[PDB]
């Protein structure tokens, strides 16, 4: 179960890099 | 891991270097990627860079010198959109 801060951290992000 | 997602944050004047604010592997990585799309956050597929960031830069840490150029490039691709 995701943490309460996950969505806020994503929304704040400049870019997300994935494999 | 099979899936990796690294969330980078840069704000001129606040972050002297790009900051890793969130990371995930496997199920959590997939959740980050799906929520990113939902929230209109740019997601770039870069297997080598994601893999090396995951191994070396922990959640809450600034990137280190080896990553300065590749991450700067990543940000400009994202910001150019």
């Amino acid at each position: 179960i995701q943490s309460g801060s996950l969505a806020n951290n994503i929304k704040k992000s400049t870019v997300i890099v994935k494999n | 891991p099979t899936h990796i997602a690294i969330c980078l944050y840069y704000k001129l004047g606040e972050t002297p270097l790009p900051l890793v604010i969130e990371t995930g592997k496997d199920a959590k990585a997939l959740q980050i990627i799906k929520l990113a799309e939902l929230y209109d956050i740019p997601v770039i597929e870069d297997i080598p860079l994601a893999t090396s960031l995951y191994k070396n830069i922990h959640k809450g840490q600034y990137i280190t010198e080896d990553f300065f150029e590749p991450v700067a490039q990543l940000i400009r691709i994202a910001i150019d959109l």
